[PDB]
C-alpha cells in the first residue's frame, strides 16, 4: 500500500490548467517558487505531472533511486502504446507481478493501477491468477508479494 | 510448490485417484527395486550432496515426475489382477 | 574465556569472605580489557591472590610479558578480614560472540568457562554531511568514529577493516 | 515394544544363520536345549557320553565365537 | 539518575500491609502469643469453648463434666529450612488442660495433652506443608442474616429467607398463598407460620394487631383458629408434623437446637451475625440466634421481625427493601482463620463422638488422660485441609510480585455449601460496589471469570469480613485528611466525590464537581460532597497499580498486562523502569525478597553469604542470605548484599536484594531500546525480532534450578543398589558420575547422561534362553541385573550444583514403605535469551522472540548507537492500549537525559510535560553534534524532505529546527544498518521496560516416536525420559475427515496408538525398508465387544452374506 | 515462530525434535553410511546428545 499510493498538497493560488499556456510556464517556475506544489491540484495536470516524464519503465525507478521524485510522486511514464500518468510505485507494483510471473500482458489484464494496494484490491488479484494462470504459478506469486511487502514496508518509516 | 501439480489434477477423473496412482506406482517402485521406472537416461530425478537422488530418494516424487509425463499408464481395470505382480517380478532386478 | 577459583566447584556458589557471588565475579571478568604485544600469545593466563580486607582490583594481577591490562582500576572484588581469593583466569584472542556453552574450556576440571566478546570495537558511527567547496556545493564528507576498550586502536582498526574488505572484493575474480 | 520386537528378529536370524556354520551333532542340543524346551549337562545328549557333548560344545561353541568374531553381528549385543 | 514523580494529588495515607489479610488473620485466629488471661476468645479459643462442656448426663451413668482450662503452643518438631530439605510440614504443638468431673469423689486435672498438632504461617504470609510453600486463597459467600428475594416463578410477590452459618444453622425461607395456606419451610415441608409462631406465646389477638394491623395480610395468619388455642402443645403438634418415630413428650427435645449451643450461632456475641440481623431489620436479639433455656419457655426474637418485615415489605414503602444479592453488604470475605477455625472444628466433631463412646468404656477412675482422648482424629481433617483442599494449592512464585497477589486473591469456589461451578452470569459482573474493594480488571479468563478475583490496594477486612475502603471526610467546602474506612452497605448512605476533584487546600474548587452516589455516577455541589476518595490506587488491585498509563490502556488489555506481570522471570541482570508508577518499594519492602535492617548501625561482615549489622546498640547479628535456592517454579531467589563494609547503615534500609529487587525497587525486566516499526516480516503477526547486543552484555538471562529424584525400591526380586555399575558399554559414560553412586558437583550433564546410577533385577521371574546362548559366548558371567538408572530427561539440564542422600541409619526423614533411600541431584542452568522466548510490557504487548539479529544490520540513530528490540506497530491500533507508546516517548527523554520518572496512575504526567522533556532532551541528542564539530547527513535532509509531505514539519524552517519538531513528537530519523539508507519516514524509539516471561513446563518442546503404552488401554503415554503422544482430538479427526486424508486418519486409530500388532509391525517394517502393515484393529474396539460382551449383550460383525468373521484373531476359539 | 523467507511449500522444525521423529527411518539410513555398523548399536549412538556426530 506504501509504495503504491499518490500524495495531494497545498491549494493556494487556482490552478486549472487543462486550458491555459500560460499557465504552464507561469506555474513552473512557481513551483520553483512557494506555492505550486508537485502533487498540487492539477485536475487535468500537476506541474508535477509536466517536468518529469520518463520514456522507458526503468527510466522511472532511477529517478526516484536518484532522490529525484518518490515512489509515491505524480508523474508521467511511457508504458506499451500508452502515456500512463501514475506513480512510479504503481508502475512498480505492476513489474513486482509481471515479474513473479512473466506473462507481462496478462499481469496488465487483471492488477488495477490506478488504486493503492488494500486487501480486498489483492484478494481479487489472488483469486485471479489463480484462475486465469496455473497454481503453482500462483504460489510463487503471493511469496513474491510477500517480499516485497516485508521489505517496502520496513523503509516505509 | 509441486512441478505441475495442475498437469497432473488435469490427466485423471478426480483429484483422490491421481493420489491412489502415484501412490500406487510409487510403492511398486520400492516393492520392486528401483528399475520398473519409466524413465532415466537424461535429465530425471536428482538430490545434492552428491548427485544420488539417481538411485533412492523419494518414493513418490518419482510417481509424480513420471505418471506427469504421458508415459505411464493406468485405468480402472487394466491388466488382471495377479499376474500383475507375476511378471512385475520376472522383468525388473533389484530386490 | 574461563576462570578457576581457589575453593569453588561450579558457577554458582558463594565465596565466604567476599560479598560478590561467584557469578557476579566472572561478570566482573567480562569488562577486562587486554591488549596483546605480538601473535605468539593466542591466549595467556593471569593470575591473582589477596586477602583480608581489600577490594581487589586489575591491577592485583600479577603481570605478564606481553600484556598490558588497560583496566588497572576495574572493580573485581570486595574482600572482607579473613577472606581468601585466589584465582586463575584465562584470557584470549578471538574474534566476535562465542557463548560460553560454545566453547566450555578444560583447564582444571574445577573451571568454568566465561561467555566472551571479542570485537575491540565499542561502537561505530559515520556522518555524511555535505561539505562545501566552490564549484558545486553537494559534496559529501565522510568522517566514521570509532571508540574502542584500548584493546586495540581506533585506527588501527580502521585499517583492518578497510583491509578485510579489500581482501573481499578480491573474490569477485574468476568467473564461471 | 518395536525395538525390542525387532531384535528377536535381528537375534533369531543371526544366531540361526551361525547355526548352520555347524556340526549339528552336538550344535543342534544345546541349541534346542536352551533353545526349544529348557536348559544339566549329564542327561543331554542321547547316545554318546559326556566327554564328548563339552568336546564338540566347548569347541564348536568357540569356533562360533571366533567366525563370529571376523563378521560381527552380535557383538554389539541385540540385548 | 535522578527520579523525578508527576502529578499531584497530596497521597495523605500510605497503603496497608498488604499482607493483613493474611497474617492479622492467622494472628487473632490462633493467639498463641497472648495468655489465657487476655481477653479474645474468638475461632481458635472460640470453637474450643463451644465443643468443650460435655455434659451427657443419664444414658446409664456417668454425668461426667469435662471442661478446658488453657490452650497453648510452644515449640514446632523442626525448624523451617528443615521442613523443606526432609519432606514434612511446619506445625506446632497444641495441648490444653483438661479436667473431668465426678458425681462422686475427684475432680482429675491431666493438664497437658497434645492432639495433634496445627501449622503455623511464615513471616511472609505462606505455610509449609511438605516441603512446598501454600497459600491458602481467600474466599466470599453470602452474609448471614435475611434478605428478601423476588419470588421465583409468581410475579406477584416476594419471599424471605433465614441465613445460618455453620450450615448446621437452618435455612428458612417465607412465603404467602392467600386462599388457606401460608408457607415457611425450614427444613422442607411446609406449615402454618403462627403454628411456630403460637410456640412461643404470640397469640392470635396480639400478633393481629400488633404486627400488621397495618397489613392486610394478617388474615392469613389468623387462619387456623384451632391451633391458635394451645401454649405448650403447638411445641408438640408441630414436634409431630416432622417424621423420624420420636417420642411426643420430649421437654426441651429439639427446640433447644434452635436455641443457642451449635446451630444457629454466630462465632461471638456483638457481631458475627447481629449486624445483618439487626441494621437491616428489627432492633435486637439477646444470645446468638433465636437462645435461651433458664427457663423452659422460649422467645423467638427472630420470627416476629421477618415477618413484621415481610409483611412490612410485600407492602407500602418502608424505604426500598428488595436486596441486591451480589452487593458486597451481602457478600462476605472468609480469611485464611475462619476457613482453618471451621475445619478446626469439624474435628472436634469427629473427636467428641469417638470420646462420647469412651465415656461408656472405661473402668472407674483412671480415664481423663489417653483412655479418653485420641489424636488420630483433628489430625487427619487439619492435615487434609491443608493438603487436599481445593481452596489451596502451589505457590505461584515465579517472583515476589507473585506470591503476593496470589497471597491476596479471592475465590468464589470452595466449602460447596458457598458458591460451586454452575451458576456464575450476575455473579461474575463486576459490581457497583467493587469499586475500590476488588479490581475491575484483575479477575481470570475463561471458564473461571469474576469467581476468583483479587482485591483492591487500600481495601482490607474490617472486623467481620466485609472488605472496607479509605474514604476521607469533607465537611461542607471543607475537606478532612482523617480516614473512615466504609463498609459497602453504609456506603451508599453518602455522596462520595471522586479523588481528581481540584483542590484549594481543603476546599473544593468548582461549582460542579463528580462524585457517586451508590454506584451513580453524578456531577453534583461541592457543599453536598459529603466523603471524597483517598486516590486512584485505592479503585484498582495491586498489580494492575504497577502499570504506567492505566488510563490510556483498554482495560481489557489492561488485565493481560497485568498478569503478564505475575509471569516476571527473576533475571540476573534486574533492573527498575525508567519510568514507575510508585508502589516499586513498597511491594519488595512488603513481599520478602529483600534483606532489611532493624536499626541503626554499621556493618560488620558483608560475605555473599552474611551479613552481620552493628547496631549502634552494641550488638551484633549476622544475617543468612538463602543462596541459590529452589522455587516452587524453579526461578531462583538469591539476596545479593549491597551494603559495603562498615558503613553506618540507616534504619529500614536494605542491606541485600531480592530476586526481582534491583536497588530496592522492583525489577521484572530490563528497560531497553526499542523503535517500534515493522521489519522484514520478522515481527509479522505478535513477533519480536531482537539485537543480539542483548545476549552479548548478559542481559536478559535468568537462573532456573530443577530437582530430579530416584528410590531404591524394595523389590521382592532383590533390593535396589544404587552403585556405580553401569553393566553394558562405557566408562565414558561413567565419568561425571565420580562418586560411587551420586554424581559430581559441577559437571556439565548434557541430556541422556547418568545423573544417578542404579541397578535392580531385568526379567520378572525369569531369565533368558536366547539371551542365555547370547551371553555365555562373550562372557556368561554377564551380571544379570538392569540397568534402570535416573537419566537426564530429553530436552535439556544444566550442571550438578548440590545433591542429598537419604541412605539407612535415616535422620527423621520418612522414607515411604518401600523406600529404601532417595536421592536428590538440583541441576542449574543459565538460561540464556534465544528464540522462541516471549516478552512484554506492562500494557499488554505480549510477544514472542522469533529473529536474533547481528547488531551490524538493525536499526541504528544518526550517532553509530542501535536500538535493541523491533516492536510491530500494527500491534497497537487495535489493542487500544496507547498507554504504551506514551511510555517510550517519555522513556527516549529518559535516555538522552540520564534520569527516571514516575506517572501516578491517572494523576501523571501529561504530552505537553513530557513533550518538554524531549525538547531539553533534544539539546543533549543534537547540541553535542553542533560542537563536536558536524551538520546534518545528507539524508536527514532527505528524510525532512518526506517528513514535511506527510505533514509532520512546518514548511520552510530551518533543517536543525524541523528536526526538534520532529524528535518531539517522538520521532527521529533511523538508518537500515544493512545499507546505509534512510527508513524513509521518521520513526518512534527510546526506552521500554520488557519483561521476561517464564517458561511453563509444556514449553519444553516434546517429541515422541515410540513410548510406553497403558496396561489397560493400549494407547501411549510418556513417563521419566520418553515424551507423551499426542492427542488425536475429534475436531482433529474431522479436519482429516473433511479431507480426503483417508488413510492418515486410519493411521491415527490403529498404527500410532491402538494396534499392538500394528505399531510392533509397523516400526520393523520401516527399519527394513517396506511400506507400513495395513493396520491390523484397534483395541478400543476390541475392549468394546468384550465389553459390551461382559453385558449378555453379543456382539458379532459380519461379511457379504451374513457370515462371520473373527476380530480378535482366533485367539477365541475356545481351546 | 514466523518464518519470513520461508517459502510456502516448506515449514521449518528443530532439528533435534526431527532427530526423534523418523528416528527409525534414520536408523535405518544410519546404517547405510558408514556411521554405525548395525541398527541396536546405531540406537546407542542417538541416546546421549554429546555422542552424536
Amino acid at each position: 500500500y506504501y509504495i503504491t499510493q499518490v500524495r495531494k498538497e497545498k491549494k493556494g493560488a487556482g490552478l486549472e490548467f487543462a486550458t491555459p499556456e500560460e499557465a504552464l510556464a507561469a506555474h513552473e517556475r512557481g513551483e520553483v517558487a512557494l506555492n505550486a506544489p508537485i502533487k498540487v491540484a492539477g485536475r487535468e495536470t500537476s506541474v508535477g505531472r509536466l517536468k518529469y516524464v520518463f520514456a522507458n519503465p526503468d527510466e522511472a525507478l532511477l529517478a526516484v533511486a536518484h532522490g529525484i521524485v518518490d515512489l509515491q510522486d505524480v508523474v508521467t511514464v511511457r508504458y506499451m502504446g500508452k502515456r500512463l500518468e501514475t506513480s512510479p510505485g504503481r508502475i512498480l507494483f505492476a513489474r513486482i507481478v509481471a515479474e513473479a510471473v512473466e506473462d507481462e500482458k496478462v499481469a496488465w489484464e487483471l492488477i488495477q493501477l490506478d488504486v493503492p494496494q488494500e486487501k480486498n484490491s489483492l484478494k481479487d488479484l489472488v483469486y485471479q491468477a489463480f484462475l486465469r494462470l496455473g497454481m503453482e504459478k500462483t504460489a510463487r506469486l503471493l511469496d513474491a508479494l510477500k517480499y516485497y511487502g516485508f521489505t517496502f514496508s520496513t523503509t516505509s518509516g | 510448490a509441486e512441478p505441475g501439480i495442475d498437469k497432473l489434477f488435469g490427466m485423471v477423473d478426480s483429484k483422490y485417484r491421481l493420489t491412489v496412482v502415484v501412490a500406487k506406482r510409487a510403492q511398486q517402485l520400492l516393492r520392486h527395486g528401483f528399475k520398473n521406472t519409466v524413465l532415466e537416461p537424461e535429465e530425471r530425478p536428482k538430490m545434492q550432496t552428491l548427485e544420488g537422488l539417481f538411485d533412492d530418494p523419494n518414493a513418490e516424487t518419482w510417481a509424480m515426475k513420471e505418471l506427469l509425463t504421458g508415459r505411464l499408464v493406468f485405468g480402472e481395470n487394466l491388466v488382471p489382477e495377479d499376474r500383475l505382480q507375476k511378471e512385475m517380478e520376472r522383468i525388473y532386478p533389484g530386490e | 574465556t574461563s576462570v578457576y577459583i581457589e575453593d569453588v566447584l561450579h558457577e554458582f556458589s558463594t565465596i565466604p569472605g567476599v560479598k560478590e557471588d561467584v557469578v557476579e565475579i566472572i561478570l566482573n571478568l567480562k569488562e577486562l580489557v587486554v591488549r596483546f604485544l605480538n601473535p605468539s600469545l593466542q591466549t595467556v593466563t593471569l593470575l591473582l591472590k589477596a586477602e583480608g580486607p581489600k577490594e581487589v582490583k586489575a591491577r592485583d594481577f600479577l603481570p605478564v610479558a606481553d600484556v598490558e591490562i588497560m583496566n588497572p582500576d576495574l572493580h573485581i572484588a570486595t574482600l572482607e578480614e579473613g577472606g581468601r581469593l585466589n584465582m586463575e583466569v584465562r584470557v584470549d584472542r578471538g574474534v566476535g560472540y562465542v557463548p560460553a556453552e560454545k566453547h566450555g574450556i578444560k583447564d582444571r576440571i574445577n573451571a568454568i568457562p566465561v561467555d566472551a566478546v571479542f570485537s575491540p570495537v565499542r561502537r561505530v558511527a559515520f556522518q555524511v554531511e555535505d561539505t562545501r567547496l566552490g564549484q558545486r556545493t553537494d559534496l559529501d564528507k565522510l568522517t566514521l568514529r570509532i571508540w574502542t576498550d584500548g584493546s586495540v586502536t581506533p585506527l588501527e582498526a580502521l585499517n583492518q577493516a578497510v583491509e578485510i574488505l579489500r581482501e573481499h572484493l578480491t573474490y569477485f575474480s574468476n568467473p564461471q | 515394544s518395536p525395538v525390542d520386537a525387532a531384535t528377536q528378529s535381528l537375534l533369531s536370524e543371526e544366531l540361526e544363520k551361525a547355526l548352520s556354520k555347524l556340526s549339528e551333532r552336538e550344535a543342534m542340543v544345546l541349541k534346542l536345549r536352551k533353545g526349544l524346551i529348557d536348559g544339566e549337562e549329564v542327561g543331554a545328549f542321547f547316545g554318546v557320553t559326556r566327554e564328548r557333548i563339552r568336546q564338540i560344545e566347548n569347541k564348536a561353541l568357540r569356533k562360533l565365537k571366533y567366525h563370529e568374531s571376523r563378521t560381527r553381528k552380535l557383538r554389539d549385543f541385540l540385548d | 539518575m535522578e527520579i523525578k514523580r508527576f502529578g499531584r494529588i497530596r497521597e495523605v495515607i500510605p497503603l496497608p500491609p498488604l499482607t493483613e489479610i493474611q497474617v492479622e488473620s492467622y494472628r487473632r485466629a490462633l493467639q498463641a502469643d497472648v495468655p489465657p488471661e487476655k481477653r479474645e476468645n474468638v475461632g481458635i479459643q472460640a470453637a474450643f469453648r463451644e465443643t468443650f462442656p460435655i455434659e451427657e448426663e443419664d444414658k446409664g451413668k456417668g454425668g461426667l463434666v469435662l471442661d478446658f482450662l488453657e490452650y497453648r503452643l510452644g515449640e514446632p518438631p523442626f525448624p523451617q529450612d528443615e521442613c523443606r530439605e526432609k519432606d514434612l510440614t511446619y506445625q506446632a504443638p497444641l495441648y490444653a488442660r483438661l479436667q473431668l468431673i465426678h458425681k462422686d469423689t475427684g475432680l482429675i486435672k491431666e493438664d497437658e495433652v497434645f492432639l495433634g498438632h496445627i501449622p503455623l504461617m511464615t513471616e511472609d504470609g505462606s505455610f509449609i506443608i511438605n516441603g512446598a510453600d501454600r497459600v491458602i486463597v481467600s474466599q466470599i459467600h453470602r452474609s448471614p442474616g435475611v434478605y428478601f428475594t423476588p419470588d421465583p416463578a409468581r410475579p406477584g410477590r416476594y419471599i424471605a429467607s433465614i441465613i445460618p452459618l455453620p450450615k448446621r444453622g437452618p435455612w428458612i425461607d417465607l412465603e404467602v398463598e392467600p386462599n388457606g395456606v401460608v408457607s415457611m419451610k425450614v427444613n422442607k415441608r411446609k406449615f402454618p407460620l403462627v403454628l411456630l409462631l403460637r410456640v412461643l406465646g404470640y397469640d392470635q389477638e396480639t400478633l393481629a394487631r400488633e404486627l400488621g394491623a397495618y397489613g392486610e395480610l394478617v388474615q392469613g395468619l389468623m387462619d387456623e383458629s384451632v391451633f391458635a388455642m394451645r401454649p405448650e402443645e403447638a411445641l408438640i403438634r408441630l414436634f409431630t408434623l416432622l417424621r423420624p418415630g420420636d417420642p411426643p413428650k420430649r421437654d426441651k427435645a429439639v427446640a433447644y437446637v434452635y436455641g443457642l449451643i451449635a446451630d444457629p450461632r454466630r462465632y461471638d456475641l456483638g457481631e458475627a451475625g447481629r449486624y445483618k440481623a439487626e441494621e437491616k431489620l428489627g432492633i435486637r436479639l439477646s444470645g446468638r440466634t433465636l437462645a435461651r433455656f433458664e427457663d423452659g419457655e422460649f422467645k423467638d426474637e427472630v420470627f416476629l421481625p421477618t415477618l413484621r418485615y415481610l409483611f412490612a415489605l410485600t407492602a407500602g414503602v418502608p424505604g426500598h427493601e428488595v436486596d441486591d444479592i451480589d452487593h458486597l453488604g451481602n457478600r462476605r470475605i472468609r480469611t485464611v482463620g475462619e476457613l482453618m477455625t471451621d475445619q478446626f472444628r469439624v474435628g472436634l466433631a469427629r473427636l467428641a463422638r469417638g470420646v462420647r463412646e469412651r465415656m461408656l468404656m472405661g473402668s472407674e477412675d483412671s480415664l481423663t488422660p489417653a483412655k479418653l482422648v485420641n489424636s488420630r482424629p483433628l489430625e487427619a481433617a487439619i492435615r487434609e485441609f491443608f493438603s487436599r483442599s481445593q481452596l489451596s494449592q502451589f505457590k505461584d512464585e515465579t517472583n515476589p510480585l507473585s506470591s503476593l497477589r496470589h497471597k491476596r486473591r479471592i475465590s468464589a469456589l470452595g466449602p460447596g455449601g458457598l458458591t460451586r461451578e454452575r451458576a456464575g452470569f450476575d455473579v461474575r459482573d463486576v459490581h457497583r460496589t467493587h469499586y475500590g474493594r476488588i479490581c475491575p480488571v484483575e479477575t481470570p479468563e475463561g471458564a473461571n471469570i469474576g469467581l476468583i478475583t483479587s482485591l483492591a490496594a487500600y481495601a482490607r477486612v474490617d472486623e467481620l469480613g466485609f472488605i472496607r475502603t479509605p474514604y476521607r471526610r469533607v465537611v461542607g467546602g471543607v475537606v478532612t485528611d482523617e480516614v473512615v474506612y466504609m463498609t459497602a452497605t453504609e456506603e451508599d448512605r453518602y455522596t462520595i466525590a471522586q479523588a481528581n476533584t481540584p483542590l484549594e487546600g481543603n476546599r473544593i474548587a468548582a461549582e460542579r464537581v463528580v462524585a457517586r452516589r451508590k454506584g451513580e455516577p453524578v456531577i453534583v455541589s461541592p457543599e453536598e460532597v459529603e466523603f471524597m476518595d483517598v486516590s486512584p490506587k485505592q479503585v484498582f488491585s495491586v498489580n494492575t497499580n504497577l502499570i504506567p498509563f492505566l488510563e490510556h490502556d483498554d482495560a481489557n488489555r489492561a488485565l493481560m498486562g497485568s498478569n503478564m506481570q505475575t509471569q516476571a522471570v527473576p533475571l540476573i541482570r534486574a533492573q527498575a523502569p525508567v519510568v514507575m508508577t510508585g508502589l516499586e518499594e513498597r511491594v519488595v519492602r512488603d513481599s520478602l525478597a529483600a534483606l532489611y535492617a532493624e536499626e541503626d548501625g554499621e556493618v560488620a561482615k558483608v560475605d555473599g553469604n552474611r551479613i552481620v549489622v552493628r547496631y549502634e546498640d552494641g550488638r551484633l547479628v549476622e544475617y543468612p542470605l538463602r543462596r541459590f535456592y529452589r522455587s516452587n517454579q524453579g526461578t531462583a531467589l538469591d539476596q545479593r548484599p549491597r551494603v559495603v563494609v562498615g558503613q553506618r547503615v540507616r534504619k529500614g534500609d536494605l542491606l541485600a536484594d531480592g530476586p526481582a529487587s534491583e536497588n530496592g525497587f522492583l525489577a521484572l525486566g530490563q528497560n531497553v531500546l526499542v523503535a517500534i516499526m515493522p521489519f522484514d516480516g520478522y515481527n509479522f503477526e505478535d513477533a519480536i525480532v531482537i539485537s543480539e547486543e542483548l545476549l552479548k552484555r548478559d542481559f536478559y538471562t535468568s537462573i532456573h534450578i530443577e530437582r530430579y529424584e530416584i528410590e531404591a525400591r524394595d523389590t521382592k526380586l532383590g533390593p535396589e543398589r544404587i552403585t556405580r555399575d553401569i553393566p553394558h558399554l562405557s566408562e565414558a559414560a561413567l565419568r561425571d558420575l565420580d562418586e560411587e553412586g551420586v554424581v559430581r558437583i559441577g559437571a556439565e550433564v548434557k541430556p541422556g547422561d547418568i545423573l544417578v546410577g542404579r541397578t535392580s533385577f531385568k526379567g520378572e521371574s525369569e531369565p533368558t534362553p536366547e539371551e542365555r546362548l547370547l551371553r555365555s559366548i562373550f562372557g556368561e558371567k554377564a551380571r544379570d541385573v538392569k540397568d534402570t538408572s535416573l537419566r537426564v530427561p530429553p530436552g535439556e539440564g544444566g550442571i550438578v550444583v548440590r545433591t542429598v542422600r537419604l541412605r539407612r541409619g535415616d535422620p527423621g526423614v520418612e522414607l515411604k514403605p518401600g523406600v529404601r533411600e532417595v536421592v536428590r541431584v538440583y541441576v542449574a542452568q543459565k538460561r540464556k535469551l534465544q528464540v522462541g522466548d516471549k516478552l512484554a510490557n506492562r500494557h499488554g504487548n505480549k510477544g514472542v522472540v522469533a529473529k536474533i539479529l547481528p547488531v551490524e544490520d538493525m536499526p541504528h540513530l544518526p550517532d553509530g548507537t542501535p536500538v535493541d528490540v523491533i516492536l510491530n506497530p500494527l500491534g497497537v491500533p487495535s489493542r487500544m492500549n496507547l498507554g504504551q507508546i506514551l511510555e517510550t516517548h517519555l522513556g527516549l527523554a529518559g535516555y538522552f537525559l540520564g534520569q527516571r520518572y514516575i506517572s501516578p496512575i491517572f494523576d501523571g504526567a501529561k504530552e505537553p510535560e513530557i513533550k518538554e522533556l524531549l525538547a531539553q532532551a533534544f539539546e543533549v541528542y543534537f547540541g553535542k553534534r553542533k560542537g563536536e564539530g558536524f551538520g546534518v547527513d545528507k539524508r536527514e535532509v532527505e528524510v525532512l524532505r518526506r517528513a514535511e509531505k506527510l505533514g509532520l514539519v512546518t514548511p520552510g524552517k530551518t533543517p536543525e529546527e524541523q528536526l526538534k519538531e520532529l524528535f518531539l513528537q517522538g520521532k527521529v530519523v533511523l538508518y537500515d544498518g544493512r545499507t546505509g539508507e534512510p527508513i524513509e519516514g521518521p520513526i518512534v524509539v527510546g526506552q521500554m521496560f520488557i519483561m521476561k516471561l517464564y517458561h511453563m513446563v509444556e514449553d519444553k518442546m516434546h517429541a515422541r516416536s515410540t513410548g510406553p503404552y497403558s496396561l489397560i488401554t493400549q494407547q501411549p503415554l510418556g513417563g521419566k525420559a520418553q515424551f507423551g503422544g499426542q492427542r488425536f482430538g475429534e475436531m482433529e479427526v474431522w479436519a482429516l475427515e473433511a479431507y480426503g486424508a483417508a488413510h492418515t486418519l486410519q493411521e491415527m486409530l490403529t498404527l500410532k496408538s491402538d494396534d499392538i500388532e500394528g505399531r510392533n509391525a509397523a516400526y520393523e517394517a520401516i527399519i527394513k525398508g517396506e511400506d507400513v502393515p495395513e493396520p491390523s484393529v484397534p483395541e478400543s474396539f476390541r475392549v468394546l465387544v468384550k465389553e459390551l460382551q461382559a453385558l449378555a449383550l453379543d456382539v458379532q460383525t459380519l461379511d457379504e452374506k451374513d457370515n462371520p468373521v473373527d476380530i480378535f484373531e482366533g485367539l477365541a476359539s475356545k481351546r | 515462530v514466523v518464518g519470513p523467507q520461508l517459502k510456502l511449500h516448506q515449514c521449518g522444525l528443530p532439528k533435534r525434535m526431527a532427530l526423534e521423529l523418523f528416528k527409525p527411518f534414520l536408523l535405518k539410513k544410519m546404517e547405510e553410511k558408514g556411521i554405525a555398523p548395525n541398527v541396536k548399536a546405531a540406537r546407542r549412538m542417538l541416546e546421549r546428545q554429546r555422542d552424536i556426530k
